């Protein structure tokens, strides 16, 4: 556990970009959008 | 332990309470069925 | 060749690439008034001095991880990659450390570095790591080379977070490679030589006469006129002057005949330039500029060095001493040379 927190917090381009960085708010904002994304068909393989 | 103090104030400082409660509070929809590919 | 030992001042220098265009910082810090640190534009010189004496730090002790954690339990030592060191500000007094609180809500995963009064506890420590792959751990240290801070209970690098108007530096988790330059290694100096980067007072050997400025009776205006005073202003406080030498690179250096160096009041903060159309005055730094306030000591009143010296890299030979020494101020531009008037009218001669 402690040898992966250390990668993870070293490489943070391991979370998700609406997460983890200067863009995204956090999780909440993430998820909502992975919601309307999941509820709205045209961002998906047709 | 000190290590273990460090390591869980890096989660908390990563994830926040307040997301963790409101990413908990979405009241999924229970239905005729429905899919199980969604939230 | 170097080898960086204990108990010397020393500069966390950094670069940094805005605007497509290179700088060179400092790590420095107020520490009175403000713990947290900032940084100090080392390079561009010629216009604006960078204060040196808040950019210098100075390593305490320097003790292995496992050393410091029996010490957390319970001469002039080398460095080695992997210790533990202490960094001490060398005028606040106070410690480098790690604070636990988080300024910039955009890295949301740093916290802030300081100055702290206690060395107690691993929240104030910090270890060296290598940054390059010519070198490794377990090796000596030299002058000039780049390496890697990490924080011992924060776990986080010195890193220079860019930010749009907030050049602060942080302990996040990107590194940054943060150069050593030695300013005073702590040599055999004696007590009574000069040593660049002091503050100190000229008097006269018959007369007693310190250079000053008027007092805060009155404004600014007034108390940029400088002249000359006796009397109790000798241990006043706005009759102290501080020679900033030039190079950053061993500016504690033992101050030769002829080098150039900046005049600083360290009552005001303005340094000491010279305009032709009339006498000396303070200008701030934002407009010193080095051909107008770098000025140099010689023992006679001759021209024959100028172009002679522009650096020598140790930490120099003693020749100026405090006791009894008999220097001459000379420009670098116009060559003059100080000598006492009677402006004073009559009037109120002896008094005034």
């Amino acid at each position: 556990a402690n040898v992966v927190v250390r990668l993870l917090i070293r490489r943070p381009e391991c979370f998700g970009p609406a997460l983890r960085g200067e863009g995204g708010n956090g999780l909440l904002a993430a998820m909502e959008e992975a919601i309307k994304i999941a509820e709205d068909p045209s961002r998906d393989g047709p | 332990k000190g290590e273990a103090i460090r390591i869980r104030s890096i989660l908390r400082s990563l994830i926040p309470l307040g997301d963790l409660v409101g990413v908990i509070s979405i009241a999924f929809q229970m239905p005729e069925p429905d899919m199980s590919a969604g939230f | 060749i170097q080898f960086l030992r204990t108990d010397d001042e020393v500069v966390l220098q950094c670069t940094a690439t805005i605007h497509k265009e290179q700088q060179k910082l400092c790590l420095a810090a107020e520490g009175f008034g403000n713990r947290l640190c900032f940084l100090e534009s080392t390079s561009n010189s010629k216009n604006v001095p960078p204060d040196l004496s808040i950019c210098t730090f100075v390593l305490e002790q320097s003790l292995s991880v496992r050393a410091l954690q029996e010490m957390l339990a319970n001469g002039h030592r080398t460095l080695l990659y992997g210790h533990a060191i202490l960094l001490r500000h060398s005028y606040s007094g106070m410690y480098l450390c790690c604070l636990s609180t988080s300024r910039s809500s955009t890295d949301k995963l740093a916290f802030d570095v300081g100055l702290q009064e206690d060395t107690t506890g691993e929240a104030c420590w910090w270890t060296i790591h290598p940054a390059s792959k010519q070198r490794s751990e377990g090796e000596k240290v030299r002058v000039g080379d780049d390496l890697i801070l990490v924080s011992v209970s924060s776990e986080r690098y010195l890193h220079l977070s860019y930010g749009n108007s907030s050049w602060h530096v942080d302990a996040a988790f990107q590194q940054t490679l943060w150069s050593v330059a030695p300013i005073s290694s702590g040599s055999e100096a004696a007590q009574g030589y000069l040593i660049g980067g002091d503050v100190l007072r000229l008097l006269h050997g018959h007369m007693d006469e310190c250079l000053t400025v008027p007092s805060g009776e009155h404004g600014e205006e007034q108390r940029r006129t400088v002249h000359y005073e006796g009397g109790a202003v000798s241990v006043h406080a706005r009759s102290l002057w501080r020679l900033e030498t030039l190079r950053v690179a061993w500016s504690g250096s033992h101050i030769r005949w002829g080098q150039p160096f900046r005049l600083r009041h360290v009552t005001t903060g303005k340094y000491l330039s010279l305009m032709e159309d009339k006498n000396l005055l303070l200008m701030d730094k934002e407009k010193a500029d080095v051909k107008s306030t770098a000025f140099a000591f010689r023992s006679s009143k001759e021209k024959l060095d100028v172009g002679v010296r522009k650096e020598v890299d140790g930490m120099g030979t003693s020749e100026i001493k405090y006791g009894d020494s008999i220097c001459y101020i000379q420009h670098v531009d116009t060559g003059l040379w100080l000598t006492y008037q009677a402006v004073d009218v009559k009037s109120a001669r002896m008094g005034s």
